[PDB]
């Protein structure tokens, strides 16, 4: 079942978290070709059916989903 | 590599060149999916905290930056690709 709703907002919260796992993040992509935000990483977050787990730096820190 | 709101700029900005962005200040970066079969994405943070999602943006990034001194290969969108290993 869909994780966002069709403005890439979480159903469970309705917050607009960034995939890049900082929750205070204000956006730090370019805008999403699909819906001009600045949140959505490799795939667009309206109506995905998935999100990131853990965000692993190459020869750093692992970063952790702070709302899963 | 937090990220503030701007319009990138030139301000904002080796034995392996797949090394030379990290050395640059960039960061790799692996996504791991909660779906249950896992996908990977690659994406690089830059110096300034943007995220790229793709070598089009790197391209757009280097543009904005004015960086005549990293090139298309030395990046990698490869989920297999270790930077230390693969080169
Ligand atoms: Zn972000
Ligand atoms: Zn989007
Ligand atoms: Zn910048």
């Amino acid at each position: 079942s869909k994780v966002y709703d069709s403005q890439g907002l979480l159903i469970f919260s309705g917050m607009d978290l960034c995939d890049c796992l900082d929750e205070d993040c204000l956006g730090c992509f370019y805008a999403c070709p699909a819906c001009g935000s600045t949140k959505c990483g490799a795939e667009c977050r309206c109506d995905r059916k998935w999100l990131y787990e853990q965000i692993e730096i190459e020869g750093g820190e692992i970063i952790h989903n702070k709302h899963a | 590599l937090s990220y503030q709101s701007h319009d990138c700029s030139g301000a904002c900005l080796g034995e392996n060149p797949l090394q030379l962005p990290i050395k640059c200040h960039f960061q790799r970066r692996h996504a791991k999916t909660n779906s249950h079969s896992s996908a990977l994405h690659v994406s690089y943070k830059t110096p300034c905290g943007r995220s790229l999602r793709n070598v089009e943006e790197v391209f757009r990034y280097l543009l904005e930056t004015e960086c005549n001194f990293l090139f298309t290969d030395n990046f990698s969108f490869n989920t297999y690709v270790q930077l230390a290993r693969n080169y």
